[PDB]
């Protein structure tokens, strides 16, 4: 879920 | 009149690339929210 | 110079249809993730 | 032929604004589904 | 969550 | 939720 969360702010 | 019409199109093309790149990021961003939605379901229901 | 500018526009128009169709699918796709978000809330809170 | 090409571009530009505004709303809409996803996680896990 | 829900139908 | 899930991969 960290990858999920890192990726969230990453693609946003 | 010709030249300025060619300059209009460069702009349009430029803005269109911006659009396509943003959409690419929106699709992946949606892939991620799907994962999380489905993940929360497993734990709970 | 005229003709090639008309060919540029066909392309632009072609890419723009692609964009609009993709966006239509993104909006419905978002409708679905909204349902799931709200559904999970009901069960849990 | 010139004039009609300038009218084609007005349309293209017009449709492109529509696209950009819709995308703005899609990004914020996605911001909101992210909040809800992360919120449901806290309560549950 | 009401702001969240008001905003949902708002931006959609 | 199957319609939901069928539709997910459908529109993606
Ligand atoms: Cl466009």
């Amino acid at each position: 879920w960290e990858e999920w969360d890192r990726e969230i702010e990453n693609y946003t | 009149r010709m030249k300025q019409i060619e300059d209009k199109i460069e702009e349009i093309e430029s803005k269109q690339k911006k659009i396509e790149n943003e959409i690419a990021r929106i699709k992946k961003l949606l892939q991620l929210t799907v994962w999380g939605i489905k993940q929360l379901q497993a734990r709970i229901l």
